[PDB]
């Protein structure tokens, strides 16, 4: 296989994305102090790409990205690292490798004492 | 070690509009 490089940026509008997240309430995780929460997006049929939003309440938090193809064989689409989500929306795509699952990895690990309020969207297009 | 499983949603105009205002990009 080959696999196309991610594209991730970042917006400012942090209040007004966490209100419309927060519309719906399945939007939002709770990572515990020292957890990580994989998120599984299974790729769709009708889209060629996964996008992600994502951000957080006054913490960082480490993320990333692999793919599951569908024990198991897993690449490596983002490298999990501390994000500043807290500050600003952080945001990305990537073009569908294959039929298989996403797994975002929202990373808590580091943290002894905070837990981490996680707001995200996943979604697939063409 | 928790594990969520979430059914993404198609991408829309307006979705796209939000996202896409004032974007920075950012490497790794
Ligand atoms: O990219 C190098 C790859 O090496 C493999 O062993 C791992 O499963 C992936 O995490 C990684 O993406």
């Amino acid at each position: 296989p080959v696999i196309a490089a991610p594209s991730m940026w970042t917006r400012p509008q942090i209040r007004d994305f966490k209100e419309k997240i927060r519309q719906d309430s399945d939007s939002v995780i709770t990572v515990g102090r020292g957890e990580v929460v994989t998120v599984r997006v299974p790729t769709h049929e009708e889209g060629s790409y996964l996008f992600w939003e994502f951000a957080t309440d006054n913490y960082d938090i480490g993320f990333g990205v692999y793919f599951e193809w569908t024990k198991p064989v897993l690449d490596e689409i983002v490298p999990v690292y501390r994000r500043d989500c807290h500050e600003e929306v952080y945001a990305g795509s990537h073009q569908y490798p294959g039929r298989g699952v996403y797994l975002l990895k929202f990373d808590n690990s580091y943290s002894l004492w905070r837990s981490k309020s996680v707001y995200y969207r996943v979604y697939y297009t063409r | 070690g928790l594990t969520i499983e979430a059914e993404p949603t198609e991408l829309s105009y307006q979705d796209a509009l939000e996202m896409l205002a004032e974007s920075k990009p950012v490497s790794t």
